[PDB]
């Protein structure tokens, strides 16, 4: 941020501009004329570079780091694939009380809610996870040059009589259902859902592809519901791009 | 008196109106002062080769500012 | 030297302001002056460039606040 | 004296205004050269300061140029 009393070199360092009028624009100061004291405490938007592929992404880590920047707006350039660590929590969540003036996602990779876990025995599959929960409306802006995907639902479980088997995990990386008999569904991969346990005409459901529900079992246990791409309030769409699952 | 030459007779200080002095160098009117202001004329510069200070409750006013 | 250099009439010009000190005066308003280290104006009296206003070299501009139009 | 023949002594003999050469004036106090002017500029010498106790203004299509800016 710009700090006094050496406001001049401080704004040059913060903004990259020597001319005050152009430094003002970098600090989003729109008043004209302006008092240079109004620079103090303001920051140029921050730009984050993520090139670490992360299949265990925790939305609370991101919330903490955004809050650490206070009112400063944050641009995130996502250049490696990202998957939530669990289908019970979205990959990214933007709570209504975030302080940042705005957040921009520049998506250059595939980002995903986690696939849902396959069901076991008479239980349906579990729902796919959501990708983005947005509670700051148009203060979130999305430039999707990659994929935004809700996770696939898990397959429905299988049971007839005493035989119990598990459904496949939803894409990506959803867990296969683990039955009491170790008649288990397959875990999904990043790129494809997991197969349910199968025996001839008998089977537990397969996991769903991104943005889709899990398959029903041969015993009619239903698949988990599809995960959703963007949930909650509408962001500003710089580019909608490729989306699997519902959005707004 | 109306005109104070300082060395050459195109250079020095002269009457510029009531309570007004002009600062002159080789016939160029570089600036002047009156009861409220010391000033340069248009396109004539003020340069401190030390510090340049504004003290008290006033302020600096400009069109734009370049900090190197 | 002189106690006073009248420019125009006796109320406007330059005056002795103390040891090594000169007062700059106009209709007996004391507008500013100088000494061995500083050229300055008095309280509420202004310095205005109608060209560029420069601080050149290793020093700095010091102010209370600065307004950019 | 120290201001010489092309000078205006004010107060004492080493304070006042001194010719600097054609079209140049020196502003002098106790034999120190505080600043001066020429046909294009009013200025101080190195390490010598300009101070307003009112406002300090730049009007028109020029600008203020500095090395750094301190705001209290
Ligand atoms: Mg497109
Ligand atoms: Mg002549
Ligand atoms: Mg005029
Ligand atoms: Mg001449
Ligand atoms: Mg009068
Ligand atoms: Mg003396």
């Amino acid at each position: 941020a710009v700090q006094g009393p050496w406001v001049g070199s401080s704004y040059v360092a913060e903004t990259g501009q020597n001319w005050a009028s152009l430094a003002a624009n970098e600090l989003r100061v729109t008043e004209r004329p302006f008092w240079i004291s109004s620079f103090i405490g303001r920051s140029k938007e921050e730009i984050w570079e993520w090139t670490g592929e992360n299949h265990s992404f925790n939305k609370d880590w991101l919330i903490g780091e955004l809050r650490n920047r206070g009112g400063t707006p944050v641009v995130i350039n996502i250049r490696a694939h990202q998957v939530s660590y669990t289908p019970g929590a979205p990959l990214f969540e933007f709570p209504g009380d975030l302080p940042n003036a705005y957040i921009t996602l520049n998506i250059y990779a595939d980002i995903y809610g986690r696939g849902g876990t396959g069901g076991v025995a008479y239980l349906g599959g579990n729902p796919g996870g959501d990708c983005i929960h947005n509670w700051i409306g148009n203060r979130l802006r999305i430039n999707n040059q990659g994929w935004i995907c809700g996770g696939g639902g898990g397959g429905g479980g299988f049971r007839v009589g005493h035989t119990e088997a598990g459904g496949g995990g939803g894409r990506p990386l959803g867990a296969g259902g683990v039955s009491s008999l170790n008649l288990n569904g397959d875990n999904a991969t990043l790129g494809a859902p997991g197969r349910g346990y199968q025996l001839g005409n008998d089977y537990a459901g397969n996991g769903g592809d991104v943005g889709n529900p899990g398959s029903a079992s041969s015993a009619e246990m239903g698949g988990g519901a599809a995960g959703r791409a963007v949930v909650g309030t509408s962001p500003q769409w710089i580019n909608v791009g490729n989306i699997a699952g519902s959005w707004l | 008196s109306a005109s104070i030459a300082i060395g050459d007779n195109d250079t020095g200080l002269r009457w510029g109106g009531d309570g007004i002095v002009q600062i002159v160098a080789n016939n160029a009117i570089v600036g002047g002062w009156n009861s409220t202001d010391i000033f340069t004329e248009a396109g004539k510069h003020i340069t401190s080769n030390g510090n340049l200070n504004q003290w008290g409750g006033g302020a600096i006013y400009c069109r734009d500012l370049n900090v190197s």
